[PDB]
RNA sequence: UUAGGCGGCCACAGCGGUGGGGUUGCCUCCCGUACCCAUCCCGAACACGGAAGAUAAGCCCACCAGCGUUCCAGGGAGUACUGGAGUGCGCGAGCCUCUGGGAAAUCCGGUUCGCCGCCACC
RNA sequence: GUUUGACUGGGGCGGUACGCGCUCGAAAAGAUAUCGAGCGCGCCCUAUGGUCAUCUCAGCCGGGGACCCGGCGAAGAGUGCAAGAGCAAAAGAUGACUUGACAGUGUUCUUCCCAACGAGGAACGCUGACGCGAAAGCGUGGUCUAGCGAACCAAUUAGCCUGCUUGAUGCGGGCAAUUGAUGACAGAAAAGCUACCCUAGGGAUAACAGAGUCGUCACUCGCAAGAGCACAUAUCGACCGAGUGGCUUGCUACCUCGAUGUCGGUUCCCUCCAUCCUGCCCGUGCAGAAGCGGGCAAGGGUGAGGUUGUUCGCCUAUUA
RNA sequence: UUGAGGCGCCCAAAAUGAUCGGGACUCAAAUCCACCACCGAGACCUGUCCGUACCACUCAUACUGGUAAUCGAGUAGAUUGG
RNA sequence: ACAGCUGGUUCCAAUCGAAACAUGUCGAAGCAUGACCUCCGCCGAGGUAGUCUGUGAGGUAGAGCGACCGAUUGGUCCUGUCAAACUCCAAACUUACAGACGCUGUUUGACGCGGGGAUUCCGGUGCGCGGGGUAAGCCUGUGUACCAGGAGGGGAACAACCCAGAGAUAGGUUAAGGUCCCCAAGUGUGGAUUAAGUGUAAUCCUCUGAAGGUG
């Protein structure tokens, strides 16, 4: 499981790429977006790669996200562990992470935007126009490079 | 092009094949008493005679066929389509 | 053979045994074909339907399997192509097969001929087939007349073996009679 | 295009690798389809009879009946439906 | 006629003389120089001059290029020294001018010139250690008179 | 299929070559023109009638790779080319990086001297 | 009284990219422009159409560029005509027979990708009548893509409907269809001049100036064949190659057509250097003198006249 | 002796007053390899309100409550309330 | 008088939001019919802008030609080259259909049908692929995004280059870009090169600088 999350606008972005992310559920920037690692979705991510940055979180990165911009399908309810507990399948953030990690849900599933709505990065990300080999802040990262980026943009 | 007098073939009349004849459409004489007669003569006046006033067109380089069939036993013609011949003469 | 561009025939094109021009018109009818073929000694006749991986024999008689209702006599003549085409023509019936189109493969449309013969067997033992009275023989041909009539003109036995000297059309009709009865173990 | 007729820029869909060159097999000019099925559309260059417009070359449509021995295949060329008669010959079975 | 004209490959290949007529005849005189009978194995050293950018050469260059690098063999070994160089390329880019204004613009027929890919040998001379710096002289004259900077490459050849 | 008939795929099946196989069995070559039929001239062929002879042809069986073909390993080659991205480089033609794809020639070693279906048949 | 068309790197001249077919351009579905590249069609054929039987071609080899025999030979032959495609017991050849190049009426595709639009074309049926074949079957002209034409009117084909109170006769009007042309080819019946001109507009489009370009033009550089009695490099300097300028010319059509006043000249001001003189230098085929070539350098100077509107240029006498 | 790479130098002439936007900069305020911290939109996050759409209630298109990560730019033009 | 030509046509706001193209036209400064925009009524459960997989279509790039074809070297099999109108080969990629996931629709009615009303048929630029042309701020295609009709931030200025798509108001954090002064933020750190003021100039009509040469 990837986390997705769009860094460049739609201005000048193709067509088809465009209606990629909003099929993600990412309609702006800084949204995030939890996708599974299937062949289908694999094809998704390669064609948006240039814009977004992408990678597998780590659990407790992924605990400290959902608990700051997770929401529920409608309204402004923070969803903390009692929430999580009064309404999914789960006790706390802790087990609704693990199962979305190991792919066993989704957070639609248990009533949960598809989208995490982030912060910008604090301190800034490492620039828009070179991916994660020359320094730049686009496509695929490592498992501690995504969570720097989740963590910034908390 | 050549192309046989007379020949078998389907009759529309007699409603079967048989031996047809085939001739060149000669045409009929006018006899200047149809409706478009009366109106070159009603509507020609002073001035110009609008459609009256023009003359006959030109010609395409090569007609079409032009033929009649005729059904050698009720005796009863009948017409085709035409094709572009530049010439077109009859064996026999 | 030649080279990368060089085009082979079909199998059955270069081994001379299928005319795939007159195959696909004989396809057309959508019915089965009754195959006509020969041989130096023998006359067979199969009932052939399409099949996925290949055609199909629903029936067959081979002029060998004649002897098995009481033929004594050679097996590649007019008695014994007309018959072999009423026996396979008979155990056709019996798979359920009403009608066919003749097959003569690479064979000559010769008036009178044996695939003509076995055609006219096929169609006397009930299936309809397209045919042309006038392109048969007359029946004392196929019965095989043609034959006794030349043994007539002796001299030396026209057969080595003893089936006969002067021959028996008589036995065709016998072995006839005999398909033509309704007990029969086709 | 310099012309506009229906074979124009054909040369390389409308022609045989020369490998396959010749009379076709009979086999799938005599195959049968039943409404409903689909089917993919491919002219045979070596078989004259039973064509379509080249420019459905390709299309896969469906056996919606047939007119004598050719078959009406429905295809949809761009977003307009068309009627397609064509025969076993330049038809294949999908899948 | 300037080389600026023609040097660029930014036209489609046009060498097919069953539609393209009168073409002029190539300036070129010869592809083999030197020692034709002998083999190119019969010698130790082998150098190439090489071409280090893309471009078109024009006939007309090709014999300048070739006749001073020649010229040169010609006046350090003799007439017939102990050497064979080869002119590998040959000019099959038919050339075009349109010299009405833009008006029916399709060039009349010029010339012809060689497309060189950047890291091909344009030449290949064959001598003996003793002449090799003779034939590396007979280059750096070549490429003086051809649009590409160059490369003068010993291939076979470690008497170095 | 101890030799047959009709086929499907239509060279992996072609080209070329070696060895083996037939008393009332099979296919043939073969023998022969009164007939059905036949040659713009020839029973050559086509057609019909037939077994004295033969396995030399064909055919069937076993096999050889020199040529042609199919596929596979390694090498060429992640090269050539290329969909997406870049305030990367270059006077410029053009190039490079990241991401997703990815040849052709040729060399070398294997493979391939058909496979499969229906029917009939010591 | 009117007409005298359109397209178009402005317009005219030329051309027709004004109706059609093929290859390429076209970016491996489909679609795709230019006065884009190559080139065709406005017919021809009673067989050069249709079917059936028999048969297999180019080309090469061997035996007696005509003929005869054998062998090799998947296709390079032939198939009316462009081009591309198709075809070998055939779609080709030969022979024989035949008239389906038939009447009627449709389905569908095309014309016009997508996506509406006529004529025309094609594919595939049915009804009727036929041809050939043993039969399956083939034949809705030519193996496939060019070979085409509205309404009004006339002529023609077969039957029927109809013309003012009514009957007879004459002569009309109509349903279906064939033929006759509009090539500016989805169809007007059609020549020019205007500097005597006029209006509407356009910088949607030309002349002039500007702007972009730099083939042309001017100048430079690289290499240095060559000659210069010997000597590439005092001097001259080909070929080829690389450039700079924006003075000429050409191209483009960005700017202005509710106007940015023309050429040449003159007068008055500033500037550039690729320097003609002058200053300071280097080389010399530098004895001197007089030169030739080169470097730095734009301070100053670079004038007067004869022909020509001339710019330019030719010519004269002066001049550093 | 010879091969390769980096930066620079020569090649390098134009018209009113030179230029990297200017000043001005040389172990840089240049260039290349890395790295650290910051500034900086109407973007993104966040409070309140407005419009529009939709939902619940309603006679209501009057209130009240709710939903919009998946509503809020616009020439010609179509539609509608004032 | 008529004009297909120029000019002008007067209050507020909310929703949607183009076409500068195709066919025909005495037509190219105009129309009509389609495409596309919008509004209304009808229908009633699917739809398909993305990706994956399966079943199909394809000869452009590249490559190659003792694979055709036609170009194109030399020597006494070998040796030297090519193709827009060549192909024994052959991508990336585009595309028909189907399934799956995604997204969307069933009170926001999608997909589709029927009807009213248009506007539009001078377009332009960037990038990729092009064809013509010495070239062009050239002409003419194509795919896409943008300007036109797109604010705000940056780029000295500057339709289409970068960030960015925007109700009002308010706090905060970033993007592009930037942190010596002008000017918000560093005269930041480790290390090296450059002596030319090279340079302090992404892209570009716009920022030149070449072949050749450099103990
Ligand atoms: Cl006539
Ligand atoms: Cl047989
Ligand atoms: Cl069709
Ligand atoms: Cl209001
Ligand atoms: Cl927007
Ligand atoms: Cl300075
Ligand atoms: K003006
Ligand atoms: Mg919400
Ligand atoms: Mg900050
Ligand atoms: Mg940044
Ligand atoms: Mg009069
Ligand atoms: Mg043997
Ligand atoms: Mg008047
Ligand atoms: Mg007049
Ligand atoms: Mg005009
Ligand atoms: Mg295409
Ligand atoms: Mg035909
Ligand atoms: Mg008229
Ligand atoms: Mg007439
Ligand atoms: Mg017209
Ligand atoms: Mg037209
Ligand atoms: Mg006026
Ligand atoms: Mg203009
Ligand atoms: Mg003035
Ligand atoms: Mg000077
Ligand atoms: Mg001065
Ligand atoms: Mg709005
Ligand atoms: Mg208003
Ligand atoms: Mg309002
Ligand atoms: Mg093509
Ligand atoms: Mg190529
Ligand atoms: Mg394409
Ligand atoms: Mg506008
Ligand atoms: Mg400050
Ligand atoms: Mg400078
Ligand atoms: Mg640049
Ligand atoms: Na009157
Ligand atoms: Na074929
Ligand atoms: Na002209
Ligand atoms: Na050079
Ligand atoms: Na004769
Ligand atoms: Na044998
Ligand atoms: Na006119
Ligand atoms: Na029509
Ligand atoms: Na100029
Ligand atoms: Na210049
Ligand atoms: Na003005
Ligand atoms: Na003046
Ligand atoms: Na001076
Ligand atoms: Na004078
Ligand atoms: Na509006
Ligand atoms: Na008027
Ligand atoms: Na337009
Ligand atoms: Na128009
Ligand atoms: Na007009
Ligand atoms: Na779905
Ligand atoms: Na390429
Ligand atoms: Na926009
Ligand atoms: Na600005
Ligand atoms: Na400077």
């Amino acid at each position: 499981m990837h986390a997705l999350v769009q860094l460049r606008g739609e201005v000048n972005m193709h067509t088809d790429i465009q209606d990629t992310l909003e099929m993600l559920n990412i309609h702006h920037v800084n949204h995030c977006t939890l996708v599974p690692e299937t062949d289908a979705y694999r094809g998704m991510v390669a064609k948006v790669n240039d814009f977004v940055a992408f990678g597998e979180p780590s659990q407790e990165t992924l605990e400290t996200v959902l608990a700051t911009r997770a929401e529920p399908l409608e309204g402004d309810a923070d969803v903390d562990d009692e929430w999580v507990a009064e309404h999914t399948d789960y006790d706390d953030i802790s087990g609704l992470a693990f199962a979305l990690l190991s792919e066993e849900t989704t957070l639609r599933e248990q009533g949960l935007s598809p989208t995490l709505r982030l912060h910008p990065p604090r301190g800034g990300h490492d620039g828009v126009k070179h991916p994660v080999k020359e320094g730049g802040q686009l496509g695929k990262h490592d498992t501690e490079g995504i969570d720097d980026l989740l963590e910034a943009m908390r | 092009m050549q192309m046989p007098r007379r020949f078998n073939t389907y009759c529309p009349h007699c409603n079967e094949h048989q031996e047809h004849e085939v001739e060149k459409v000669r045409s009929g004489r006018q006899t200047g008493m149809k409706w478009i007669d009366r109106q070159r003569e009603r509507n020609s006046g002073i001035g110009n005679d609008g459609k009256f006033s023009k003359v006959p067109g030109g010609d395409k380089p090569t007609k079409k066929t032009d033929l009649k069939y005729r059904c050698g036993e009720c005796g009863k013609a009948h017409l085709r389509e035409g094709w572009r011949a530049g010439r077109l003469e009859f064996q026999e | 053979a030649t080279g990368p561009r060089y085009k082979v025939p079909m199998r059955r094109r270069r081994e001379a045994r299928t005319d795939y021009h007159q195959r696909l018109r004989l396809l057309k009818s959508g019915k089965p074909r009754l195959v006509a073929r020969k041989s130096n000694k023998h006359v067979r006749a199969q009932l052939v339907t399409l099949g996925p991986n290949g055609d199909d024999t629903l029936a067959s008689a081979h002029s060998s399997d004649l002897a098995e209702y009481g033929w004594e006599a050679p097996t590649g003549n007019m008695p014994s192509a007309y018959l072999t085409g009423l026996l396979a023509g008979l155990r056709a019936q019996e798979a359920g097969v009403e009608e066919a189109v003749l097959d003569i493969g690479l064979n000559s449309p010769t008036p009178g001929s044996k695939v003509f013969a076995i055609q006219e067997g096929a169609i006397d033992a009930g299936l309809d087939i397209p045919h042309n009275d006038d392109v048969l023989a007359d029946w004392q041909r196929t019965r095989g007349a043609h034959i006794a009539e030349y043994d007539e003109q002796l001299e030396e036995p026209l057969y080595s073996g003893d089936f006969d000297a002067a021959d028996l059309p008589e036995h065709f009709d016998e072995l006839r009679e005999t398909l033509l009865d309704g007990d029969i173990e086709l | 295009p310099s012309s506009n007729g229906p074979l124009e820029g054909t040369r390389g869909k409308l022609k045989n690798k020369p490998r396959d060159r010749g009379t076709s097999p009979p086999q799938r000019a005599v195959e049968e389809f039943d409404d409903g099925e689909k089917v993919h559309l491919k002219i045979d260059p070596s078989v004259p009879n039973g064509r379509f417009h080249p420019r459905f070359d390709g299309q896969t449509g469906t056996v919606e009946g047939k007119q004598g021995d050719a078959y009406k295949v429905d295809i949809v060329d761009g977003g307009k439906e068309k009627t397609i008669i064509v025969t076993a010959a330049h038809l294949r079975r999908q899948e | 006629k300037p080389a600026s004209m023609y040097r660029d490959i930014d036209k489609p290949a046009y060498t097919r003389r069953e539609y393209i007529t009168g073409i002029p005849g190539s300036k070129i005189a010869q592809h083999k120089m030197g020692r034709k009978q002998k083999d190119a194995d019969d010698y130790p050293v082998q150098i190439s001059l090489i071409v280090e950018e893309t471009v078109q050469l024009r006939h007309g260059s090709l014999e300048a290029s070739r006749l001073s690098a020649n010229r040169h063999l010609i006046k350090e070994l003799g007439e017939e020294g102990d050497y064979k160089m080869t002119l590998r390329k040959f000019p099959h880019q038919v050339l075009r001018e349109n010299k009405d204004g833009m008006r029916a613009a399709f060039g009349k027929i010029v010339g012809t010139a060689a497309r060189v890919q950047a890291g091909e040998q344009l030449f290949t001379a064959y001598c003996n250690v003793e002449d090799a710096e003779h034939v590396k002289e007979a280059f750096r004259r070549a490429y003086n008179k051809i649009t590409p900077s160059c490369r003068i490459k010993v291939e076979r050849g470690e008497e170095l």
